[PDB]
């Protein structure tokens, strides 16, 4: 739970950007602002805040490394070269962090749905899925490979696809569908 | 492989900046314009701004700043375009002539560097000892002002202090000093430099201090008198001069940001101050002498004027009259009392000017289905709120002008049988007349033996047998010519008196209640041929003669007062001939028999402002292919006059328009013109075949001009529009709006003022609970704004807000269309929202809801869910194509009455554009360009058929023809893909090539299939192909069209022709400017043709017309090879600036 | 290019009250388009002396000299029904008369001063039409503010809930009376609730009375 190495700007939702789009030439994404209710979670040395290492404490199949190209198949894959001359592909949110990633060292996020709540994310703050947030810069390439991590699983700078300690939550929640 | 033309139908009304000052003169107050590429100079005189010239740059003016350096006599411009197009300019006029000339120019942008946020930092040092560039970060560009730095050569210094927000010199000090505000992790300190020329760095500046304002957003630099800067942030005020500080922080700023301001005294005294949501505010630092030292400034404070119109640009004039450049809002001249109004509101409104942008969105529309669209547009943002339409218009030229305020009538007589053309006009005011007689050019009040003038005329003119003829409330007067006296008056037996009144030269039909008389004309008297009553009262009447008939009519127009009745009697007897009912509540007003082509029409029109029109027979006596039109709002007044050589009517009204026929078909005109009460032709020698007109302020006479120009039409909103659609059915059109609301702790949000959607005939809300699952915002409870978003019915006659249908809270709408869906016969207001929530980064819940105009209000029919955002939707070949985030769903309309998911392609980053020609989808995304899916009919599903390789941030996008799709994206530039003809491969297929880039500089925000010229279209060849309009948020509206391959080089090779030839107002480039330009790329232009330039070619002197076909050739479309001169392209270009 | 009128007499005016006696002969039609009475002065003509007496800087305290008219009309429109002769049939067929009325003589009216509506009152966002605007009178003392509300919903689902069962009630009064209440704008909201309130009763009853039965 950090404090002052934590002061960048929250970007708007989509729509409002849409919005404050046509009544100005003037187009907002080409600022150092990281999308609204999202956390990256990197502190070594909710708009930032520390985070155990890893974790062996539980169940958790590591995420592929998102540039090694590798097949973890529950998830999204977005490739983003940072020079135009090749479309983009995934999903919105991916192409956002990709850039905000590269653009700082920062690899791994995670948004908390908008629904429910340090970081207690266990037994009690459990029972339905989460959005997770991978990666990696080689280039002016960047891919982006993110899953959903059931929502009583930790944070861990640790890239892991966990199972469910609180049997209670979700089976396929919409974001995981069209994730293959 | 592919040819457009690319033309300008109405400059940018926008105003991206102004600057006061001594441009055209020593001893002449100007007022410099910048709209975007086009720059407006005028010149202060009294009651307003006085045109010198209007030139247009070939870039964006992104800096324009004056200076007086001493040496040259007057002030110079400076003016920096975009693309870092830098300038020096001289105002040179030798009597017929004005030249803006380049006296020097070049670029002053860097290949490497960081395009500073806060953009592009233009200033200039008191000493005008050289100018200042914040171009890219941490590198404050210098350049040298010396008399001899034509090339504009400037060198680059270093800054430690990347992140910086405003800076200026200060006035008097022995070394430049650079005043600016920089921001850091430690905040925002505001500190000085030192400038030297020859050490060509910064040396120190005097002062400096730490920790300031939380949000300084404005370095205001004090002159000579009192001397330091004055920093403007938030909510606290902060006024520096080495070793002065003091600050406020008065709670009427707390409401909103300032983001303009200008000095209204030649020395820190008296400021201007803009505030973001319009308020207009007046800061004074009152001076303080000290004993016998000098001058030490005492107290600041800020104090409230009132309200202005949203201003981006801000300039004080003269006598207290500021100029306030909206941006989203009309501009305006304000007056700014000394003595508080009611209201206390130091403010108030001189004038205003038309500002179309930003257009959000527009239809193309054909009300009277003359063909001839016109433009409804959404119009501006927040308070600005406003609908315009766009009419292609006939104006006046106006020779001469009286202030008469009353007149209710006028005719033209004839003082003696001898000449030809009138001599007199005759003007009725309330009760009683006036008789004119026009000296040649002049105007002196006669008097007229026959007539009276303490009672007030309702018609007069030359009758038969060398008489004229007087028709007032209490008698019909026949008075004579050479004798000059009265010699017969007819008279209501009971002294009852005349409610409605004709006439003619030979015939005279007068109306008493229901009583109707008629009377001929002859000799010294007033026969009166027969009488009759009318079931009901009369409201109108016209015995216009027609046919080869000899000035005697057969027949007698006539409509009535509670039936609401339209009849054509015969005269002799009053017989009946044939009745027609119509209105409803409404009564006629205005009558009138004509021939147009050579077809006679009948011509009612309501007093609603409606206008009926049949194609009357004179032969049978009855009419008979009944159609109708909306004018206006007033009861409108129906007047016959000729043209040249042939005639037509002229209604006036609130919107005065002019029939006649084109073609065997009716036409209408809207005259350029405000309101235009009464009318009649003006034959006068003085005034050679001329038109009389007569508004509730002044009489008129002139020409009629006939070169359509465009006019503008405003309804305000008080509230912002986002789209808009037309119905067929309901006659009322669809507008999705939007007012933001404050907080009050009460229960929460109250409104900020009236507007569209708060004050219509009736409103629903949606009672709709799908989502009232959770809900649940814990940021709602302390001041705050919040867009409530309404869908607005709109009537297309009198744009009255007929119904208000609001939305779920935090509910955005953003599409809307009108159509019909599988069998169901309806026609429904389909809309498409999303709910938006400030901690999501995106919408995940969302509606198509489903409307209908039944009548009186709206009707929730159908009403399906999704989740996230609807973008955007469109009628799909009965289906229903919208599309949410990522996908892009394809609907259908059961019998049930029902949407259900039917197709889908979930492949874009973000589908915020659709466009739908035959089974052809074209999808723009937010950054991965423009695809072309299909419809596959059998496979029942979609099919990736091609898609741009490059990546493009689409703003808009719209289908051409089968084979060719327009985009325009974020970097100010369009462009044109194609499919393949190459079709040897099945992969080189699924690639469409960008065959045509151009950069517009305008950020469009609408496309659309449709025209503003008289079409005219059976089978008509036309040198150009295919009509697109377009929106943009500068206001400009442009037009882009398709062409002949043949036609390309010619006005390809023809462009470059002028580039020689023509001098650049920056000595700009023209093949640079129009380069396609993005942060990525900069390739050259293509398969575009800018018309404005090809345009340009009828406005220079004719010796460099030659000097310009000078050995141009032109070979394929059509045989030749050959020369040809300029009495070959002005036939084309004049034929080709026809299609706008 | 301006111009100015030589020898501009300005004489044909010298005394004064073709005015004041042009209001006078619109006060009279209008009482006596209210009060079921015959005018005699035969539309056009009072058409005529609005259009030309309808000029700005007058329009607007004719319009308040229109409105206030009504104004003061209706509110005598009220004391009867603030009665207490009981039949809540003849209390319905009463106002739906004393809005029958109110409708064609408000209709009479628009038509005379169909100039200063379609003017200035059109060009104003701010001002109802003259029709809107007794509605919006027609709403403020008499279907609202009243025991006569609720003594006319009280009464209009009576009549109904007893067509539910068994009576007539004759259709037309009723969807005159809705109506109004529709163009009124209190239908959805003076109505509905109670209305669906009540069947959403009545309905669960006939549940159980008719399973069980
Ligand atoms: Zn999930
Ligand atoms: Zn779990």
């Amino acid at each position: 739970p950090d404090e002052i190495n934590k002061l960048i700007e929250t970007g708007l939702n989509t729509v409002e950007y849409f919005t404050s789009q046509q009544v100005t030439g003037t187009s907002s994404l080409g600022k150092n602002t990281i999308p609204p209710g999202v956390t990256g979670l990197l502190t070594n040395a909710p708009k930032i805040a520390i985070v155990p290492a890893d974790d062996k404490t539980v169940p958790g199949k590591p995420i592929p490394n998102p540039l090694l190209g590798l097949d973890s198949t529950p998830s999204t894959q977005t490739v983003l070269d940072l020079s135009g001359k090749t479309l983009p592909s995934g999903s919105y949110k991916g192409v956002k962090l990709a850039k905000f990633g590269k653009e700082n060292l920062m690899t791994r996020f995670i948004e908390e749905p908008r629904e429910n709540p340090d970081f207690k994310r266990g037994r009690d703050t459990g029972g339905f899925h989460r959005r997770e947030y991978s990666i990696g810069w080689v280039g002016d390439e960047v891919k982006v490979t993110e899953w959903c991590n059931p929502s009583c699983s930790p944070i861990t700078a640790a890239a892991r696809r966990f199972e469910c300690t609180c049997h209670q939550c979700p089976v396929t929640c919409s974001e995981c569908e069209r994730d293959t | 492989m592919s040819y457009n033309y690319v033309v300008t139908a109405q400059k940018p009304t926008a105003v991206n900046g102004c600057v006061t000052g001594h441009f055209t003169s020593a001893e002449d107050l100007n007022l410099l314009i910048a709209k975007n590429t086009r720059l407006e100079i005028y010149v202060v005189t009294a009651e307003g701004l006085r045109p010198v010239k209007e030139v247009g740059m070939y870039g964006k003016i992104a800096v324009m700043e004056l200076f007086r350096p001493k040496g040259e006599s007057k002030d110079l411009l400076f003016i920096l375009t975009a693309k870092y197009n830098a300038c020096i300019l001289e105002y040179k006029q030798s009597g017929e002539s004005i030249d803006i000339i380049t006296r020097a120019h070049g670029n002053v942008q860097d290949r490497i560097g960081r395009p500073s946020e806060t953009g592009i930092i233009g200033i200039i040092d008191p000493e005008c000892r050289m100018i200042g560039l914040r171009l890219y970060d941490g590198l404050f560009k210098v350049i040298p002002l010396d008399r001899d730095n034509k090339e504009l050569k400037a060198f680059n210094i270093r800054l430690e202090e990347l992140h910086v927000i405003d800076v200026k010199f200060l006035y008097g000090c022995q070394a430049p000093t650079i005043c600016f505000v920089y921001q850091d992790p430690q905040g925002r300190h505001v500190k000085t430099y030192e400038v030297s020329l020859r050490e060509k760095e910064f040396n120190k500046g005097p002062w400096k201090q730490e920790n300031v304002e939380a949000e300084a957003s404005m370095v205001i630099a004090v002159p000579e008198p009192f001397g330091g800067a004055i920093i403007i942030g938030q909510e606290s005020i902060t006024y520096h001069n080495g070793d002065k500080y003091l600050a406020i922080a008065p709670p009427i700023i707390k409401q909103s940001t300032i983001v303009c301001h200008n000095r209204v005294d030649p020395n820190g005294s008296r400021y201007l101050l803009g505030d973001m949501e319009g308020r207009l505010f007046m800061l004074l630092l009152e001076k303080e002498e000290q004993m016998d030292g000098t001058v030490t400034l005492k107290d600041l404070r800020v104090e409230l004027l009132g309200e202005t119109s949203i201003a981006e640009c801000l300039t004080y004039l003269d006598n207290g009259v500021v100029f306030v450049g909206s941006r989203l809002g009309d501009s305006q001249l304000v007056k700014l009392n000394v003595d508080s109004n009611e209201q206390g509101s130091y403010v108030v409104a001189m004038e205003t000017f038309t500002n179309l942008g930003p257009i959000v969105d527009m239809c193309v529309v054909d009300l009277e289905r003359q063909g001839q669209g016109q433009l409804v547009t959404c119009s501006g943002a927040f308070k600005e709120g406003s609908l315009r339409i766009i009419r292609n218009g006939i104006g006046i030229h106006e020779h001469a002008s009286i202030d008469l305020p009353g007149i209710k009538g006028l005719w033209p007589l004839r003082s003696d049988p001898n000449r030809e053309t009138y001599d007199t006009l005759v003007l009725s005011f309330v009760g009683q007349t006036r008789v004119l007689m026009l000296n040649g050019e002049e105007v002196e009040e006669t008097e007229l033996m026959g007539f009276v003038d303490d009672q007030q005329t309702f018609f007069c003119g030359n009758v038969a047998h060398q008489q004229l003829i007087q028709i007032t409330s209490a008698s019909v007067r026949l008075v004579s010519q050479e004798p000059k006296a009265l010699v017969s008056e007819w008279k209501e037996p009971q002294a009852k008196n005349i409610s409605v009144a004709s006439c003619n030269s030979s015939q005279v039909v007068v109306a008493v209640g229901r009583a109707l008389y008629y009377l001929q004309i002859h000799p010294q008297e007033l026969r009166q041929i027969s009488h009759t009553e009318m079931e009901h009262e009369v409201a109108c009447l016209d015995i216009t003669p027609l046919g080869d008939s000899n000035g005697l009519s057969p027949l007698c127009a006539i409509g009535l007062w509670t039936d609401i009745s339209a009849r054509i009697l015969k005269l002799p007897s009053f017989e009946l001939l044939h009745k027609e009912m119509l209105g409803g509540e409404i009564i006629p007003r205005s009558i009138l028999m004509t021939t147009f082509e050579s077809s006679h029409y009948l011509l009612c029109a309501l007093g609603d402002g409606a206008l009926f029109y049949f194609g009357l027979n004179i032969e049978t006596g009855l009419l008979s292919d009944r159609k109708k039109v909306t004018l206006g709002t007033q009861p409108t007044v129906l007047r016959t006059f000729r043209s040249l050589s042939t005639t037509n009517v002229f209604a006036c009204s609130d919107r005065p328009t002019v029939i006649y026929s084109s073609n065997h078909k009716l036409v209408f005109s809207n005259v350029n013109l405000k309101e235009v009460n009464y009318m009649c032709p003006l034959n006068s020698d003085g005034y050679p075949d001329s038109l009389a007109l007569a508004n509730n302020s002044t009489l008129t006479i002139g020409t009629i001009d006939e070169i359509q120009k465009l006019h503008i039409r405003t309804v305000p909103l008080y509230e912002s529009p986002r789209k808009i659609c037309y119905q067929e059915v309901s006659q009322c059109f669809g507008v999705l709006s939007s007012r933001i609301e404050v907080q009050d702790t009460s229960g929460g949000t109250t409104a900020l003022r009236p507007s569209a959607s708060t004050q219509a005939l009736s409103s629903s809300v949606s009672s709709s609970k799908l989502f009232s699952s959770s809900t649940a915002p814990h940021e709602t409870s302390f001041g705050e704004e919040v867009e409530v978003h309404n869908l607005l019915i709109i009537d297309q006659h009198t744009f009255e807000v007929l119904h208000a249908h609001q939305f779920l809270q935090n509910e955005y709408a953003l599409s809307l269309v009108s159509c019909k869906l599988g069998k169901d016969p309806n026609t429904y207001f389909i809309v498409g929202t999303a709910m938006v929530y400030p901690e999501e980064a995106e919408p995940k819940q969302g509606r198509i809801v489903v409307f209908q105009y039944s009548d009186g209000k709206l009707q929730t029919v159908a009403e399906k869910e999704v989740k996230g955002a609807v973008y955007s939707m469109v009628e799909f070949n009965g289906k229903l194509l919208a599309s949410i985030n990522s996908t892009v769903r394809l609907y259908e309309w059961t019998t049930e009455k029902d949407v259900r998911t039917e197709c889908n392609h979930y492949n874009n980053i973000m589908a915020l554009y659709l466009k739908t020609k035959g089974d052809f989808i074209l999808v723009g995304d937010l950054m991965r360009s423009v695809l072309l899916l299909a419809y596959k009919p059998m496979e029942g599903n979609f099919e990736e058929i091609a898609r741009d390789f490059n990546p493009n941030w689409m703003s808009a996008v719209e289908i051409l023809d089968d084979d060719n799709f327009l985009g325009a994206e974020n970097a100010f530039n369009l462009f044109v893909c194609q499919k393949d003809s190459a079709a040897t491969t099945d992969e080189e297929r699924q690639h469409l090539q960008e065959v045509g880039l151009f950069h517009l500089g305008e950020f469009v925000n609408v496309f659309c299939h449709g025209s503003l010229v008289m079409q005219n279209l059976g089978e008509t060849s036309t040198p150009t192909q295919g009509s697109v309009l377009f929106g943009t948020v500068n206001g400009m509206i442009g037009l882009v069209t398709s062409l002949s391959e043949s036609w390309y080089n010619l006005l390809l090779d023809m462009q470059n022709r002028l580039n020689k030839v023509i001098k650049s107002v920056g000595k700009i480039e023209h093949s640079f400017w129009r380069s396609f330009h993005t942060e990525r790329k900069t390739e050259p232009a293509t398969g575009f043709i800018d018309g404005d330039l090809i345009e340009s070619f009828l406005d220079i002197s004719r010796p460099k017309m030659q000097e310009v076909v000078a050995n141009l050739q032109y070979d394929d479309g059509s045989g030749m090879k050959r020369e040809a001169t300029a009495d070959d392209l002005i036939k084309v270009v004049e034929e080709l600036t026809r299609i706008h | 290019k301006k111009l100015v009128i030589k020898n501009f007499r300005d004489r044909p005016r010298l005394p004064d009250n073709y005015t004041q006696d042009t209001w006078r002969k619109l006060h009279e039609a209008v009482r006596a388009v209210q009060s079921s009475t015959s005018i005699r002065y035969n539309l056009e003509e009072l058409y005529q002396a609005v259009e030309n007496l309808c000029s700005h800087k007058v329009s607007p305290m004719l319009y308040k000299q229109l409105r206030q008219a009504c104004e003061d009309h209706v509110q005598a429109q009220i004391l009867p029904f603030r009665e207490d002769s009981l039949d809540s049939v003849l209390f319905l067929k009463k106002i739906n008369t004393c809005w029958q009325d109110h409708c064609r003589q408000m209709i009479m009216i628009r038509s005379i001063f169909l100039f200063l509506d379609r003017t200035y009152v059109l060009q104003n966002s701010t001002l109802p039409s003259i029709w809107d605007m007794g509605l919006e009178l027609f709403r403020t003392h008499i279907i609202s503010d009243k025991m006569v509300q609720s003594k006319t919903i009280d009464g209009i689902l009576l009549l109904i809930e007893r067509e539910r069962s068994g009576e007539a009630v004759d259709r037309s009064l009723l969807r005159s009376l809705l109506g109004m209440l529709s163009d009124l704008q209190v239908y959805k909201d003076s109505f509905e609730l109670k209305f669906l309130e009540e069947t959403n009763c009545l309905y669960a009853a006939e549940g159980q009375r008719l399973m069980q039965e």
